RNA sequence: GCCUGGCGGCCGUAGCGCGGUGGUCCCACCUGACCCCAUGCCGAACUCAGAAGUGAAACGCCGUAGCGCCGAUGGUAGUGUGGGGUCUCCCCAUGCGAGAGUAGGGAACUGCCAGGC
RNA sequence: CAACCCGAUGCAAACUGCGAAUACCGGAGAAUGUUAUCACGGGAGACACACGGCGGGUGCUAACGUCCGUC
RNA sequence: CCUCCUAAAGAGUAACGGAGGAGCACGAAGGUUGGCUAAUCCUGGUCGGACAUCAGGAGGUUAGUGCAAUGGCAUAAGCCAGCUUGACUGCGAGCGUGACGGCGCGAGCAGGUGCGAAAGCAGGUCAUAGUGAUCCGGUGGUUCUGAAUGGAAGGGCCAUC
């Protein structure tokens, strides 16, 4: 399965954050959708999040998972992870190869104003 | 996509029915040529290794694969490198293309060919036949080449057995023996 | 053994020096790969190593 | 005729088992030649070269078992 | 005239025995000789009473040996100093004990195998007994 | 509450097999590929722009106990202290008491966020 | 002639998909114990042990044998 | 000197007890980043047969590990490649292990490196063998000392043979 690959690629930094115990912002992708969400270090509970499957950023967004389009994901969890108080937070590409739309949105929500 | 398109149309729908296949996403879809052409030897010459590369080179639109050995335990030789071969499988259109080339021009370009085995397939449904040797077709000129050559090809389809093998390419214009 | 022992030499004036082995039996190439000075207090280009 | 000699004492194991007063870095388990026997966890990590689990910030020991596959792993929980 | 034919190791311990085997019932013929006593056999004891055994059944019927050596055993010359190195394996004994099953017949009258494991046991050192083959 | 995805708890009574099953929500394939990026050959994988189609594969469910796995009560082995018989072994008092096997269990359970009904 | 595999049966100091007693380490508590404990300093002697019990190597599960652990 | 058993489930224990190894090797076989994952069997394939390369299926750490054995390893330490020099200098909370000399583990700090988008990782190698105290000298550095004074010889200190 193409996706347990993927997996144990992250299963690695994945471990590092929760050795470091930080906060981090995961980002699963996929054909049609570009998701994101900021759990906490407990990896239980999620401290915020914001997917192109709301129709909220969809709306405004041409197609989900058009780059420019799985950018504003980021910047939205941006924003909606700094007016929660949160700040400074880790990434976790996990496993897709840090390029395309994963490697955008980060910078999204960097430019934002998240600390990372 | 020559040959391509022809699975979709006359092909599919002939299994289909044929096969009484629910879903257009079932009929066994072609799943890319392999080819691999074992040159071996190389220590006498080693020089006819990337010879035989060269000639798939032509035999392919693709760069060649000179493979390396890996039990290195060979009676021959061979110690875990060493070169050895040249998979070089193929690309969808270059890979059906090719499925054009051959078959058609190929195969046709025979020796004797008096018909092809009916049992080059495998479990799963995938079969894989030795040319025997390089029939010369299509590849850096003719009568300019080398020491003979051959081959082996692989097919290689979603076939869920071996039956359905005979179904693909039985569609298309695989010459067999029968 | 056959293994002869190197005296990586600083590039900088500093007589400061590191120590290794090598085997120049098979690796005759001078090496050289930069590290701390400490006399200048900052890396540099390390030579000298048969 | 050939057998005899032996390596000697080369301790390596328990030297602080369960929790313990667990200082800036004690021990808590030298037994080297190892990784899963005890893994590296908790406010605990280090696991020097010779697989010495380390022992961070003080504290006392826990000794538990996590993670898919058995795994025993140590950590130094507050106190 | 029966040993292993591999060893990764040349000499084994000597240990020592502690009383109940595990081959308690028959579970191959429906006779056989029980241990009731602890102690080792030489393979050569084992042997020397299989040969007492058979030649008795006349051929009838079919054996069974769930007793094995396996064990060194060792043995120090005669004129020879003491402690410089472990002796030689001179035989090799295979270690029983109360409820060992020794052997086991079955395609012969068990007033036969009966008057067969006693012209075996003759042949033995541990003292053994007679069993039969039980439903359970 | 039904279904799905992301992240974890716990790690085989959570697994494997076999049968059934879900869809253009989600996911999966899938299309296209000059390009970003990629192939020691391949757009297979990674990567990007995205139809048309289908749940076929995978995946997720559901059922099923054939193979795993969990697993007593009782008895058995061993053993600490005290005592006893004794050819190297074992017995008694009294605490601790397996392993295997049997009965049986068993086709995971569970939290956070998000999206569909 | 036979390995591999399958079912039924055993063996292991240098086998372990299991697993004690128990020893040991740490924490808390009562009682008892002329501090039994730790540290430093003056004086030492002693580094041939022996037997018995238990667990063992070796020896022949021989020796008022031999080499260890422990009482 | 290293490894396993002996060794009675902490450490440690003896024998002219049972079995093997070391006196090195690597400028990459070190560092980091990125990616990969076997052995073996079955089946089908030019020369390819017991045993090369190729295709599938089963299989699942039975492979591999520079060299013994034990423990370990998939987040791989196992494998491939790019770029590199952290096999850096000064220190070091705190520990482990020794009669001692001494040996080992070590987060963190300061200066400068490298690799990465980044978190972060790197003070040599998966770890445990690969070793020789002192003295007497050799070499480089240093304005420490230098027998009336200025030098110098010599001495000290640091690096090293
Ligand atoms: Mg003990
Ligand atoms: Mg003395
Ligand atoms: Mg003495
Ligand atoms: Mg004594
Ligand atoms: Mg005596
Ligand atoms: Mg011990
Ligand atoms: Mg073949
Ligand atoms: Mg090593």
């Amino acid at each position: 399965d193409k996706k347990s690959a993927r997996i144990r690629r992250a299963t690695r930094a994945r471990r590092k954050l929760q050795e470091l115990g930080a906060t981090r912002l995961v980002v699963h992708r996929t054909p049609r959708h570009i998701y994101a969400q900021v759990i906490a270090p407990n990896g239980s509970e999620v401290l915020v999040a914001a997917s192109t499957v709301e129709k909220a950023i969809a709306e405004q967004l041409k197609y989900t998972g058009n780059k420019d389009a799985a950018a504003a994901v980021g910047k939205a969890v941006a924003e909606r992870a700094l007016e929660k108080g949160i700040k400074d937070v880790s990434f976790d590409r996990s496993g897709f190869q840090y390029h395309g739309r994963v490697q955008a949105l980060a910078d999204a929500a960097r430019e934002a104003g998240l600390q990372f | 996509a020559k040959l391509h398109d022809y699975y979709k149309d006359e092909v599919v729908k002939k299994l289909m029915t044929e096969f009484n296949y629910n879903s257009v996403m079932q009929v066994p879809r072609v799943e890319k040529i392999t080819l691999n052409m074992g040159v071996g030897e190389a220590i006498a010459d080693k020089k006819l290794l990337d010879n035989a590369a060269a000639d798939l080179a032509a035999i392919s639109g693709q760069k060649p694969l000179i493979t390396k050995a890996r039990k290195s335990v060979a009676g021959f030789k061979i110690r875990q490198g060493y070169p050895i071969g040249c998979k070089v499988t193929l690309r969808g259109e270059r890979m059906w293309e090719f499925f054009e080339r051959l078959i058609t021009i190929a195969v046709p370009r025979i020796r004797d060919f008096r018909g092809l085995s009916a049992k080059s397939f495998d479990g799963r449904g995938n079969y894989s036949m030795g040319v025997r040797e390089q029939i010369i077709f299509p590849e850096i000129d003719y009568d300019k080449v080398d020491r003979v050559r051959g081959l082996d090809i692989t097919i290689t389809t979603t076939a869920k057995s071996d039956e359905e093998g005979r179904a693909l390419l039985a569609a298309f214009d695989f010459p067999f023996r029968k | 053994g056959i293994r002869e022992k190197i005296k990586l030499v600083s590039s900088a004036g500093t007589g400061h020096f590191y120590t290794t082995t090598k085997n120049k039996r098979t690796k005759p190439e001078k090496l050289e790969l930069k590290k701390f000075d400490p006399v200048v207090r900052q890396h540099v280009i390390y030579k000298e190593a048969k | 005729g050939g057998s005899t000699r032996n390596g000697r004492d080369s301790e390596a194991k328990r030297l602080g088992v369960k929790r313990f007063g667990g200082e800036s870095v004690l021990a808590g388990s030298i037994i080297v030649r190892q990784r899963g026997t005890k893994f590296h966890a908790g406010a605990n990590v280090g696991c020097g070269r010779d697989h010495t689990l380390f022992a961070k910030a003080d504290g006392k020991v826990k000794f538990e078992v996590k993670g898919p596959k058995n795994r025993k792993f140590i950590s130094i929980e507050a106190e | 005239m029966l040993q292993p034919k591999r060893t990764k190791f040349r000499k084994m311990h000597k240990g020592r025995n502690r009383g109940l085997a595990q081959g308690t019932d028959v579970s191959f013929g429906s006779f056989g000789l029980k241990a009731v006593g602890r102690g080792r056999l030489t393979a050569r004891q084992i042997e020397a009473a299989r040969r007492a055994m058979t030649r008795a059944v006349k051929r009838q019927g079919k054996i069974w040996i769930r007793v094995f050596p396996d064990k060194p055993i060792t043995e120090k010359p005669l004129a020879v100093r003491m402690g410089k190195g472990k002796g030689n394996v001179e035989y090799w004994v295979a270690l029983i004990q109360p409820g060992k099953v020794l052997y086991e017949m079955d395609g012969v009258p068990e007033e036969l195998a009966r008057e067969a494991f006693k012209l075996a046991a003759a042949k033995l050192p541990i003292k053994t007994t007679f069993v039969t083959k039980t439903v359970m």
